[PDB]
C-alpha cells in the first residue's frame, strides 16, 4: 500500500496504529451517531454452525447462501445471487472499516494542528 | 595409438567366443517346457469364444469381467462392514459420533414437527 | 601415466563436451567448436616441449575456469541418470548351477549347451595356466595385458569371464 | 450415517484387497497391474459417494470402531475422521493414483518385477489415507512413518545403483 | 526398452553414413578398413571428433583409454558391438 | 528389418542456419566439416517449427470457432427464457 | 511398450503419426481456449476486479465525522 | 607412509590419501565395481566413510571458501531481511473487524453468567 | 584471470590443475611403472584363482583382513596413554556427561521449585 | 527373439 | 511458518531457473509450490492451502506424465539440451505439457487459478511480513520463467537429439492416463471451488494493483 510510505518513512504520529486503533472515541465528531444493527440472532447462527469469523453483521446474507445450497443440490451453479448478496455485505462492511482509518488518519491529523496552534501562539 | 597385433588378436579370439555365448542363450522353440496344468472348465469357454477378438466379443468378455470385481471387492466388503458397523460398532456408546445437521431457519425438524422461525426482516440493500 | 600427447586430445574432447553444454543448439555449437579447433591448429606445428607443456598448462586452467557447472553426461556414463541401473537384473551365471531339477527341466536344450561350455571351459585350464607361466618374467607381470592364445584349438588365457559376463540390458 | 459410514470404509478397506489376495494365493498374476488399477478406480467411485453427501448438507462423522490398547487414562481406538478434509482429498488422491497406475502399467511394462512396483504403489496409497483420515496422533504417526519407508522402498527401486540407495 | 534392437549390418551401415558426411573423408575412398591416420592422412585430432560423433550417434560414451585405439571404421564398429551385445 | 537408411548426398547445408555458420566461418578462414552430418536437424519435417507464441496458442483458432456460436446461441435463444 | 500402434522408426526424419493422435490433441488444445474465453467472458469480473475500491481521500469530512478545526 | 605415533592406536597401518571413491577412475575394469577397489589393495583407514555412498571428496567447480561464504551470506541476508519486514510488517489501511454480540463473548467462550462489558460497535 | 584453485579437506585439487602432473622426470616415471608392477601381481594372482573353474569359494583377501584387524585389535596394543590421549578421552568422554548433568539437574530443581509453589500449570497432567 | 533370463533358484 | 514457505519458494523456484533435468525442474517447482501453502498457513488460511493440495495434484501430476512420455521416447534422455522439436512429433504430450504449466503458472479459469490467485490476494492484502510477500510475489514471476525453460527446450525449435529415436506416443494406456488428467487440470478447480462450502470470509475489495498482482508479474 502506500499509507506504509507516509507511517515508516514519513511522520509516525498522523498515522493509524491497526493494532490500536480507534483511538478517539465513538462520539467525537458525530453528535447522535447510530448504533450498529445485527439482523441474525446467535441461536440462529449457533444453529446453522457458522465458523466465529463468520459471524459478524453480514451473518444473515451467509445464512441464506448455505440454505440455498442445499436445496440446489446438485446443482452447484446455483445460488450464484444469494451468494452475491453476501459478498455485496462484505463489501459494505469492508468500506466501514477503511472510513474508519481515514477518520483516524484526519483526526491525527488534526490533532496534530493544536500542538502546532498551540504552541506557536503560546 | 591403436591395437598392437597381439591386442587385436586377442580382442577378435574373445569377440568370437561372446558372439556365440551370446547367441546359446536364445531359446528354442520348445522351451519353456511348461509341465502339464489342470486347465479349468470356465477358462476353456472364453479362449475360444474371443479368439475372434470381434468388438462384440470383449464387450460382454468386459461386463462378465468387472461385475465379477464388483460382487466379490466392492458388494461383499460392503455387506460385511455393513453388519460390522450395525450390529457391532454401532451398538456401543460414542463410536460413531455425526457432527449435528445444520437447522436453518425456516425448516422442519422430521422428528418433533417444530418449525424454525424465519430470519427477521432484512433492512435494505441492492446488489 | 598419460603421456603429453594423450593429455592433449583428453582435453580437446573435454572442451567441445562442455562447450556444447553451453550451446545447446547445434549451429552455435558448430560455431565455436571450429573455433577451439583453430586454438589447437595454431599451436599444432609446436616443437619445443617446455612451451607445449605450458600450453597445456593454462589451457587446462582456462578450461576449469569455464567449465559448465552442469556438463551433459550420457545416461548410461558414469554420473548419469541410467547409470548402474540395470545391476539390479545382472545375476552371474554360476547361480544356474543351484537350480532344483524341475527348474532345469523346462530348459533342457539351454542346459544341454550350457554343459558344452562347462567342458570347453574345463578342458582349457591348463593349457590356459601353462601359457601365463611361459610368457610372463621371472619377477612377475608388469602389466595387465593378456596375450592371446597362440596354437590353434587354444582358446585365450582368462576368457571365462568376459565371454560368459551378464548382458547389457536383461530381462 | 449408515451409508456415509459404510461407503467411507469400504474405500479404505477395497485398496487392501490386492495386498491380501497377493500375500496369500488367491489370485493368478500377468493381471496384478491391471486388477489393481481396477480396485483404485472403484473406490474411486466409492469415495465420491461419501464426498458428496458432504458436498449436499455438510454431513461429518468420526468413525471409532476398534478399540486397540487403554493406557491408564489414555484410551487408543482405531478412529477415522471423515470430515471436510478427509472427504475432499481422498477422491482426488484416487483420482490422481488413477491416471499414474494407468500410466505406469506402460512405463514398467519391461520391468521385471513390474508387480511388486505395483504392490509398493499401494502399500504407498493405503498408508497416506491413513495420515489423512487418522483422528488421533498414534493412527496419524503410523501413516506418517508409512509413508517414508514406501518412499524409501521406491526411490531405491534399481537398487543396484549406488547413487539411488543414497 | 520398446527400441529396435541392433545389428552389425545396421551398426556398419551407420558407422559409415557419419564418416560419409565428414566433409574432410572422401566418400568413394572409404571402407571398412581405412585407417585414418594412415590410409586419409587425419590429424589425431580429427579422430577425437570422428570419436564424439559415432557417441553422439549411437548416444553411449566411449572412454578416452579405449576411444584412441579405434583407428578404423571396422574397430568401431567391433567396439559397439562388443558393448551393447550384439551377435548377428 | 533391415532399415533403409536414405541417401546421404541429400543432407547439404544450403537453406539452413547453417549456412549461416559457414559464412562466418568462411570469413575468418574456417570451415564446418560436420555441417552435413548435422542437417537432417533443419530439413524436412522438422524444419520451419513454430513459435513460442504461436505454441500457447496450438488450437486457439477453433476454440475461437466454437465461442463465436457458443455466445452465438446466448444472444439468440434468449428469447425464450 | 507391448501394444498399440506399430510405429517403424525412421533414421534422420520426422517420425510417423498417427491421425487419431493429432485430433485428439488439437481438440483438447481447442477446448482449454473455449473454456478460457467462455469464462472470460461470464466471468470477467474474477480476474479484473468485482467492486469498485473507495477513494479515502474523496470522502467529505463530514460523513467521516471530522469536526471543524475550530471546535 | 604410516600414521604420526602419537598413541592413537593406528600402528604401522598406511596412511593413504584422503580421497572418496569416487574420484576413482570408473571406467577402470575395477575388482570391485561398485566400491572401486581391487583385491589385495591397501585399503584406506576411512574406507567405508568413503564409498560412493558416503561422504565425497570430488572436486568442484567452484572453491570450498567461496561456496561457504555465498551460502552464509545468502542464509545470513535473508534471515536480516525477515526481521525488517516482521517490525515494518504491511497491512491495508482498514480499522479492526467488528464483530456482534460483545464481540461474540458468548461464542468464543465465556462464563455466561458474568456480564461483559459491552463492545457494541457504532455506524460509519 | 585465472582465480587459482583453493583445494580443502573434502575438495580435492584437480588431476589437470596439479604441478605435479605436468614436472615429471624419469625418477617419476619408473615409479609409476613399479606401482603397475605391484598393481599387475596382484590382479594375476586374483585372476588365477578367480577364473579358475574347480573353485566355489570365497577368495580370501589379506588386505581386507589386514583392514579389519587393523581397525578393532590393533587399536589398544598401540595405544599409550600420553597427553594427546589423556585430554581427549577426558574431553569426549567426561565432558558430555557433566555436561548434560547440570542442564537436567538444573531443569528438574527449577521445575521442582515451581510444582511445590503452585506456579507450574499441571491443570490435565494426569499422565506421567 | 525370446533370450534366456539368468534367475537365482526361486524354487526354494 | 509464513518466513519459513517465503524462504522456501524462492529459493527452490530459483534453483529451477537453471536445472537442464527435466524431471529435476518440475521437482524444483513441486518443492516452490509447497512453501507456497506454507505461506498460505501462515498468513492463517488453511482451507486456501488445502484447495491449493487439491488443484497442485492435477496439473502436476500430468507434468511427470508428460517428462514420462517424453522420455521413455528418447532412449532415458532426462536432459532438454537433447530435446527439441518435439511440438509437433509428439502432438498430445505437447499438448497435456501446455495445459500443465498454464495451469501451473496461474492461468485465468485453469485448476491452477481457483487457488494460487485467491492465495496472492489474501496474502497482499493481509497483516502479514513485507520481507515474505515480496518473496513470494517474485516467486510467483519465478514461476514462468522456468514453465517457459521446459516448453521452449523441450519442445521448441529444432531436434538434439540421436538419429535413431522411435518417438511413438501411440499407447492406449498413456494417452488415456494424461487424458483424464488433462480434463481435471482445466476443470478440476471450477468444480471444487463451486462446491465446496464457504469457511472464511474472501478479501474480494481491494485495490486494482494487489488484485492483478499474480496475473501481472506471471506474464513479465
Ligand atoms: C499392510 C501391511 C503389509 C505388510 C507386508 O506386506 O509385508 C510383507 C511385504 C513383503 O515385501 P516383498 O518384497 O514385496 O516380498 C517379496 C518376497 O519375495 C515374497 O514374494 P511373494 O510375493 O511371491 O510371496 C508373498 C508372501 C507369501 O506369504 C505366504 O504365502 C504366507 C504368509 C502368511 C502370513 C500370516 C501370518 C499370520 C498367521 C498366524 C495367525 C493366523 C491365525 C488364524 C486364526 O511372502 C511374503 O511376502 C513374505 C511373508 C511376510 C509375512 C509377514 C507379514 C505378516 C505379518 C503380520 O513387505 C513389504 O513389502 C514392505 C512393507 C513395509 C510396511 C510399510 C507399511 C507399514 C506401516 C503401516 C502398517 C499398517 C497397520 C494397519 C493399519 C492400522 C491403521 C489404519
Ligand atoms: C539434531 C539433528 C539430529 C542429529 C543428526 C543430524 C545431524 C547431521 C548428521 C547426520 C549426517 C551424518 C549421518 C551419517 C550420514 C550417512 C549418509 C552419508 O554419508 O551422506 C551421504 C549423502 C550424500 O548424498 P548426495 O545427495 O549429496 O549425493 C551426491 C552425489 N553422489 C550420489 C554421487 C554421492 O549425504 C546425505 O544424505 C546426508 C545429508 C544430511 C546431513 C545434513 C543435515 C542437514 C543440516
Ligand atoms: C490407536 C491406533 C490403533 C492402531 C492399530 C495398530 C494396527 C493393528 C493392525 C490393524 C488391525 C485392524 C483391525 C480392524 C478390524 C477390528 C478387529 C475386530 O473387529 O476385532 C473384534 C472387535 C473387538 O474390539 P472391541 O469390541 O472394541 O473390544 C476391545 C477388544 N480389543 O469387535 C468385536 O467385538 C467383534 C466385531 C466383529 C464381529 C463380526 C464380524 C463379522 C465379519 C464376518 C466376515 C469376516
Ligand atoms: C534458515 C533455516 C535453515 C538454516 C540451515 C542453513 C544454515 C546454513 C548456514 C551456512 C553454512 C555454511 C557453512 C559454514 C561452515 C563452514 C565450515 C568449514 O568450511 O570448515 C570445513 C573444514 C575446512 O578445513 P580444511 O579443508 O582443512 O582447509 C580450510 C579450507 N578453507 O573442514 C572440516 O570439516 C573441519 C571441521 C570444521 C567444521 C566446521 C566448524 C563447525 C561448523
Ligand atoms: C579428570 C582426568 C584428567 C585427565 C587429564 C590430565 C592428564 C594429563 O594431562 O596428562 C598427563 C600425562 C601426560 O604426560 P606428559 O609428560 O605430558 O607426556 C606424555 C608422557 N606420558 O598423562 C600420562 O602420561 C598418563 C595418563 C594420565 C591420565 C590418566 C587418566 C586420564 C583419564 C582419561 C579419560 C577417561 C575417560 C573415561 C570415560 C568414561 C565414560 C565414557
Ligand atoms: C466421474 C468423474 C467425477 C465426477 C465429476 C462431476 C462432474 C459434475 C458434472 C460436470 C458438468 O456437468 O459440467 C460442469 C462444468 C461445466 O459447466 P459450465 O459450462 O461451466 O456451466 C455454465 C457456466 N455458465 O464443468 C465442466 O466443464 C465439465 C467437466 C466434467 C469433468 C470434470 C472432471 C473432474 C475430475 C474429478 C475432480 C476430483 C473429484 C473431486
Ligand atoms: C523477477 C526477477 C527476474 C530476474 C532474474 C531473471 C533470471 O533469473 O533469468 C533466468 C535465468 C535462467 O537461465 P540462464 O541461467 O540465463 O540460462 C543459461 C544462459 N546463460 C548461459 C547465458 C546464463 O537466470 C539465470 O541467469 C540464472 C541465475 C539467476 C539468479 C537469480
Ligand atoms: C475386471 C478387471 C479388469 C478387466 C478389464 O480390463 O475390463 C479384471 C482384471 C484382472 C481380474 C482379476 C484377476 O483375474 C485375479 C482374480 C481372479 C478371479 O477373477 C477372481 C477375482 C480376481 C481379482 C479378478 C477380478 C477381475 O476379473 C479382474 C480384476
Ligand atoms: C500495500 O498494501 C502492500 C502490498 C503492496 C504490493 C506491491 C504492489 C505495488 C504497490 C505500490 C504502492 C502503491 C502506490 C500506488
Amino acid at each position: 500500500g502506500a499509507h506504509l510510505a507516509r507511517r515508516y518513512l514519513g511522520d509516525a504520529s498522523v498515522e493509524p496504529d491497526p493494532l490500536r486503533m480507534p483511538t478517539f472515541p465513538p462520539d467525537y465528531g458525530f453528535p447522535e451517531r447510530k448504533e450498529r444493527e445485527m439482523v441474525a440472532t446467535q441461536q440462529e447462527m449457533n444453529d446453522a454452525q457458522l465458523v466465529l469469523q463468520q459471524r459478524d453483521y453480514c451473518a444473515h446474507y451467509l445464512i441464506r447462501f448455505l440454505k440455498c445450497k442445499r436445496d440446489s443440490f446438485p446443482n452447484f451453479l446455483a445460488c450464484k445471487h444469494e451468494r452475491h448478496d453476501w459478498d455485496y455485505c462484505e463489501h459494505l462492511d469492508y468500506v466501514k472499516r477503511m472510513k474508519e482509518f481515514e477518520r483516524e488518519r484526519r483526526l491525527l491529523q488534526r490533532k496534530k494542528r493544536r500542538e502546532q496552534r498551540e504552541a506557536d501562539m503560546a | 595409438s591403436g591395437y598392437t597385433p597381439e591386442e587385436k588378436l586377442r580382442l577378435q579370439q574373445l569377440r568370437e567366443l561372446r558372439r556365440r555365448w551370446l547367441k546359446d542363450q536364445e531359446l528354442s522353440p520348445r522351451e519353456p517346457v511348461l509341465p502339464p496344468q489342470r486347465v479349468s472348465p470356465v477358462e476353456r469357454f472364453w479362449n475360444k469364444f474371443l479368439q475372434d477378438g470381434a468388438l462384440w466379443k470383449n464387450v460382454i468378455y468386459k461386463t462378465y469381467r468387472h461385475s465379477i470385481f464388483a460382487f466379490t471387492h466392492v458388494l461383499i466388503p460392503v455387506w460385511i462392514i455393513h453388519y460390522y458397523l450395525k450390529y457391532h460398532v454401532t451398538t456401543k456408546p460414542y463410536t460413531i459420533v455425526e457432527k449435528k445437521p445444520r437447522i436453518f431457519p425456516g425448516d422442519t425438524i422430521l422428528e418433533t414437527g417444530e418449525v424454525i422461525p424465519p430470519m427477521k426482516e432484512f433492512p435494505d440493500q441492492h446488489h | 601415466y598419460l603421456t603429453h600427447q594423450q593429455k592433449v586430445l583428453r582435453l580437446y574432447k573435454r572442451a567441445l563436451r562442455h562447450l556444447e553444454s553451453w550451446c545447446i543448439h547445434r549451429d552455435k555449437y558448430r560455431y565455436f567448436a571450429c573455433l577451439l579447433r583453430a586454438r589447437f591448429d595454431e599451436h599444432k606445428n609446436e616443437k619445443d616441449m617446455v612451451k607445449a607443456t605450458q600450453l597445456l598448462r593454462e589451457a587446462e586452467e582456462e578450461f576449469w575456469h569455464g567449465q559448465h557447472p552442469q556438463p551433459y553426461i550420457f545416461p548410461e556414463s558414469p554420473g548419469g541418470t541410467s547409470y548402474e541401473r540395470y545391476e539390479c537384473y545382472k545375476v552371474p551365471e554360476w547361480c544356474l548351477d543351484d537350480w532344483h531339477p524341475s527348474e532345469k527341466a523346462m530348459y533342457p536344450d539351454y542346459f544341454a549347451k550350457r554343459e558344452q561350455w562347462k567342458k570347453l571351459r574345463r578342458e582349457s585350464w591348463e593349457r590356459e595356466v601353462k601359457q601365463l607361466q611361459e610368457e610372463t618374467p621371472v619377477g612377475g607381470p608388469r602389466t595387465e595385458a593378456l596375450p592371446p592364445a597362440r596354437k590353434q584349438g587354444d582358446l585365450p588365457p582368462l576368457w571365462w569371464h568376459i565371454v560368459t559376463r551378464p548382458r547389457e540390458r536383461p530381462m | 450415517m449408515n451409508m456415509f459410514s459404510s461407503l467411507s470404509l469400504v474405500t479404505l478397506l477395497l485398496l487392501t484387497m490386492p495386498i491380501m489376495m497377493m500375500s496369500f494365493n488367491t489370485y493368478k498374476p500377468s493381471n496384478y497391474p491391471l486388477y489393481v488399477k481396477t480396485a483404485i478406480s472403484y473406490a474411486f467411485i466409492t469415495s465420491m459417494i461419501p464426498t458428496m453427501m458432504f458436498i449436499h448438507s455438510g454431513q461429518e462423522l468420526i468413525i471409532s470402531n476398534w478399540h486397540w490398547l487403554t493406557i491408564q487414562t489414555l484410551k487408543l481406538s482405531l478412529s477415522f475422521k471423515m470430515d471436510y478434509f478427509s472427504m475432499m482429498f481422498i477422491p482426488v488422491a484416487l483420482f490422481v493414483t488413477w491416471s499414474i497406475m494407468e500410466f505406469s502399467m506402460w512405463y514398467m511394462y519391461s520391468d521385471p518385477n513390474i508387480n511388486k512396483f505395483f504392490k509398493y504403489l499401494l502399500l504407498f496409497l493405503i498408508t497416506m489415507l491413513i495420515l489423512v483420515t487418522a483422528n488421533n496422533l498414534f493412527q496419524l504417526f503410523i501413516g506418517w512413518e508409512g509413508v517414508g519407508i514406501m518412499s524409501f522402498l521406491l526411490i531405491g527401486w534399481w537398487y543396484g545403483r549406488a547413487d539411488a540407495n543414497t | 526398452s520398446d527400441a529396435p534392437p541392433l545389428t552389425l549390418e545396421g551398426i556398419k551401415d551407420r558407422v559409415l553414413y557419419v564418416l560419409k558426411l565428414y566433409d574432410k573423408i572422401d566418400p568413394e575412398k572409404l571402407s571398412v578398413n581405412s585407417h585414418f591416420m594412415k590410409d586419409l592422412g587425419l590429424d589425431s585430432l580429427d579422430q577425437v571428433e570422428i570419436i564424439m560423433a559415432m557417441e553422439d550417434e549411437f548416444g553411449f560414451e566411449i572412454p578416452d583409454i579405449d576411444a584412441e585405439k579405434l583407428m578404423c571404421p571396422q574397430e568401431i564398429v567391433d567396439y559397439i558391438a562388443d558393448k551393447k551385445d550384439v551377435y548377428e | 528389418s533391415k532399415m533403409e537408411l536414405p541417401d546421404y548426398k541429400q543432407w547439404k547445408i544450403e537453406g539452413t542456419p547453417l549456412e549461416t555458420v559457414q559464412e562466418k566461418l568462411a570469413a575468418r578462414g574456417l570451415r564446418d566439416p560436420w555441417g552435413r552430418n548435422e542437417a537432417w536437424r533443419y530439413m524436412g519435417g522438422f524444419a520451419n517449427n513454430v513459435s513460442f507464441v504461436g505454441a500457447l496458442l496450438k488450437g486457439f483458432k477453433w476454440g475461437f470457432a466454437a465461442f463465436v456460436v457458443a455466445i452465438g446461441a446466448e444472444y439468440y435463444l434468449e428469447s425464450q427464457k | 511398450a507391448g501394444g498399440g500402434a506399430h510405429i517403424e522408426p525412421r533414421y534422420r526424419q520426422f517420425p510417423q503419426l498417427t491421425r487419431s493422435q493429432v485430433i485428439q490433441a488439437e481438440f483438447f488444445s481447442a477446448t482449454m481456449w473455449f473454456w478460457i474465453l467462455w469464462r472470460f467472458w461470464h466471468d470477467s469480473d474474477a480476474v479484473l476486479g468485482h467492486f469498485p475500491y473507495p477513494d479515502p481521500s474523496q470522502w467529505t469530512d463530514e460523513e467521516l465525522g471530522i469536526p471543524p478545526d475550530d471546535e | 607412509e604410516p600414521y604420526p605415533d602419537d598413541g592413537t592406536g593406528y600402528g604401522d597401518y598406511p596412511k593413504l590419501p584422503d580421497r572418496s571413491q569416487q574420484e576413482r577412475d570408473p571406467w577402470y575394469d575395477w575388482d570391485h565395481p561398485d566400491l572401486r577397489l581391487n583385491w589385495g589393495e591397501p585399503m584406506h583407514w576411512d574406507l567405508d566413510m568413503y564409498i560412493r555412498n558416503r561422504v565425497d571428496t570430488s572436486p568442484t567447480p567452484v572453491n570450498w571458501n567461496l561456496m561457504c561464504k555465498h551460502l552464509f551470506g545468502f542464509v545470513a541476508f535473508m534471515l536480516f531481511m525477515f526481521w525488517v519486514g516482521e517490525t515494518y510488517p504491511a497491512y491495508q489501511p482498514v480499522g479492526p473487524k467488528q464483530y456482534p454480540y460483545n464481540n461474540l463473548y458468548l461464542e468464543r467462550g465465556g462464563d455466561p453468567n458474568k456480564e461483559p462489558e459491552p463492545v457494541v460497535h457504532y455506524e460509519i | 584471470s585465472f582465480p587459482k584453485y583453493e583445494a580443502s579437506r573434502l575438495s580435492s585439487l584437480p588431476t589437470t590443475l596439479d604441478p605435479a602432473e605436468y614436472d615429471i622426470s624419469s625418477e617419476t616415471r619408473k615409479a609409476q611403472a613399479e606401482r603397475l608392477a605391484i598393481r599387475s601381481r596382484l590382479k594375476r594372482e586374483y585372476q588365477l584363482q578367480y577364473y579358475d573353474p574347480s573353485r566355489r569359494g570365497v577368495i580370501e583377501d589379506p588386505a581386507l583382513v589386514r583392514w579389519t584387524y587393523a581397525r578393532s585389535a590393533n587399536i589398544y596394543p598401540n595405544f599409550r596413554p600420553n597427553t594427546k590421549t589423556s585430554l581427549l578421552g577426558a574431553l569426549f568422554g567426561i565432558g558430555p556427561l557433566v555436561f548434560w548433568y547440570y542442564v537436567f539437574k538444573t531443569d528438574r530443581d527449577r521445575k521442582e521449585k515451581l510444582i511445590q509453589e503452585g506456579k507450574l500449570d499441571r491443570t490435565f497432567n494426569i499422565s506421567y | 527373439k525370446r533370450l534366456f533370463i539368468i534367475k537365482p533358484s526361486g524354487f526354494y | 511458518t509464513l518466513c519459513l514457505g517465503a524462504i522456501t519458494t524462492l529459493f527452490t523456484a530459483m534453483c529451477a531457473l537453471t536445472q537442464n533435468d527435466i524431471k529435476k525442474i518440475i521437482a524444483f517447482s513441486t518443492s516452490s509450490q509447497l512453501g507456497l501453502m506454507m505461506v498460505t498457513i501462515g498468513i492463517n488460511q488453511p482451507y486456501l492451502a488445502f484447495l491449493h493440495i487439491c488443484t497442485h495434484a492435477f496439473f502436476k501430476a500430468m507434468l511427470f506424465m508428460c517428462s514420462g512420455s517424453i522420455i521413455h521416447s528418447l532412449n532415458d534422455e532426462q536432459d532438454i539440451r537433447k530435446m527439441g522439436g518435439l511440438f509437433k512429433a509428439m502432438p498430445f504430450t505437447t499438448t497435456a505439457l501446455i495445459v500443465g504449466s498454464l495451469a501451473l503458472t496461474g492461468m485465468p479459469f485453469l485448476t491452477g487459478f481457483y487457488s494460487k490467485d485467491l492465495i496472492i490476494e489474501a496474502a497482499n492484502t493481509s497483516y502479514t511480513n513485507a520481507w515474505a510477500l515480496l518473496m513470494t510475489l517474485i516467486a510467483t514471476s519465478f514461476t514462468a520463467i522456468y514453465s517457459t525453460r521446459i516448453i521452449f527446450f523441450a519442445l521448441l525449435g529444432q531436434p538434439r537429439f540421436p538419429t535413431l529415436v522411435n518417438i511413438n506416443e501411440n499407447n492406449p494406456l498413456l494417452i488415456n492416463s494424461i487424458k483424464r488428467l488433462l480434463i481435471g487440470s482445466l476443470f478440476a478447480g471450477y468444480i471444487i471451488s463451486n462446491n465446496i462450502p464457504p469457511t472464511t470470509i474472501p478479501q474480494m475489495t481491494m485495490p486494482y494493483y494487489l488484485k492483478t498482482t499474480a496475473l501481472i508479474v506471471t506474464i513479465l
